[PDB]
């Protein structure tokens, strides 16, 4: 409903970055943050998404794009209504965005699977 | 003109619903490219758009008509016509505004929304979720009269959102799933109207990332599995296609 992207900053080539975003507000409240699937995105190109698991072997589940796999990670704190993306050994420069949705989520890459976006934060290295 | 089909709650039975139903699958999809058993409707890529919709007439049993326009690339609505009127959800891009324009190029006012398809804004405007909103035959045939009457200011905005998402759901989604095809039958065939429980509505969700897991999984099994709902909201997991066969109908084209 509203998500707040933020640790956006300069950094030096071949540093590293996490990145922050926390969501809030009605219905959450069946529509619980556990129940929308959360992507970042940065034209704008699909970074990662994140899926929430209460099955036995992950709290949770995430997907990179290709380009990205080897350097940037994703994870979660349900509780906190709060995603993150660590990014490392940058090059990359950027407007971060973070989305969320019923539809998102793992296997959601495109920017119309994602019914709710944040400002974006900025990413210069 | 598209491929019209047509549908009538007047006397409707499970058979005929069925043969709707069908009918619309065999309309979306060449039927050939099929992944997994499944077939994957035609790519949105250098698609005609003499081929890009297909036409949903339907009627009640008093006697009013109304035709909704399906994308065959996803199975959606994306507008309908009463009469002398036809209006058209917000497109998504450029692009999908200008395929729209090819629709009913046969009456002269035609009406854009300010708003889109997605079940989130409809379900606003509605002021009611998709978990308690009646489905059936006579959820039906109520939403086809509000489409009908919408250009005489009869029929308020909440209760042709709630029209929408009827529609989309007992066609759209029906076509999707052999399993909510089956969710509509079970209604008809008692003739009781209910909203769709947590299963429906979660799978509904849940279509784009399927049919993506499906067509890049490892030979059917999915890279990380897909989190569902039963009908008591408990939830579970799908790790690879063969459980989804005789649920899931149709997908959404991908790579590769
Ligand atoms: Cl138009
Ligand atoms: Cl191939």
């Amino acid at each position: 409903v509203q998500l707040v992207e933020t640790g956006g900053g300069v950094v030096q080539a071949g540093g590293s970055l996490r990145l922050s975003c926390v969501a809030s507000g009605r219905t959450f409240s069946g529509r619980t943050f556990s129940d929308h699937g959360l992507g970042w995105f940065r034209e704008r190109e699909f970074v990662g998404s994140i899926s929430w698991s209460v099955d036995g072997d992950a709290t949770y589940y995430t997907d990179l794009a290709n380009s990205v796999k080897g350097r940037f990670t994703i994870s979660g704190v349900n509780a906190k209504n709060t995603v993150y993306l660590q990014m490392n050994s940058l090059k990359d420069t950027a407007v971060y965005y973070c989305a969320a949705g019923l539809r998102g989520g793992t296997y959601a890459r495109t920017i119309y699977e994602y019914d709710y976006w944040g400002q974006g934060t900025q990413v210069t290295v | 003109q598209y491929p019209i089909i047509n549908f009538t709650t007047a006397g409707a039975t499970v058979q005929s619903y069925t043969n709707f139903i069908r009918a619309v699958r065999g309309r979306l999809t060449t039927g050939a490219d099929v992944r997994h058993e499944i077939p994957v409707l035609p790519n949105r890529v250098g698609l005609p758009i003499n081929q890009r919709f297909i036409l949903v007439e339907l009627s009640n049993h008093a006697e009013l008509s109304v035709t909704l326009a399906l994308d065959v690339t996803n199975a959606y609505v994306v507008g309908y016509r009463a009469g002398n009127s036809a209006y058209f959800f917000h497109p998504d891009n450029q692009e999908d505004a200008e395929a729209i324009t090819h629709l009913f190029t046969d009456v002269q006012n035609r009406y854009t929304f300010a708003f889109g398809g997605n079940y989130d804004r409809l379900e606003q405007l509605a002021g009611n979720l998709r978990e308690n909103i009646e489905l059936g035959n006579g959820p039906l045939e109520e939403a086809i009269s509000a489409l009908y009457y919408y250009s005489t200011g009869g029929t308020q905005l909440p209760t042709l959102a709630r029209s929408f998402i009827i529609c989309i759901q007992m066609i759209s989604e029906a076509a999707r799933f052999q399993y909510i095809e089956g969710e509509m039958r079970t209604r008809i065939r008692y003739n009781r109207r209910s909203a769709p429980d947590p299963s429906v509505i979660t799978l509904e969700n849940s279509w784009g990332r399927l049919s993506t897991a499906i067509q890049e999984s490892n030979q059917g099994a999915f890279a990380s599995p897909i989190q569902l709902q039963r009908r008591n909201g408990s939830k579970f997991s799908v790790y690879d296609v063969s459980i989804l066969i005789p649920i899931i109908a149709l997908m959404v084209y991908r790579c590769a």
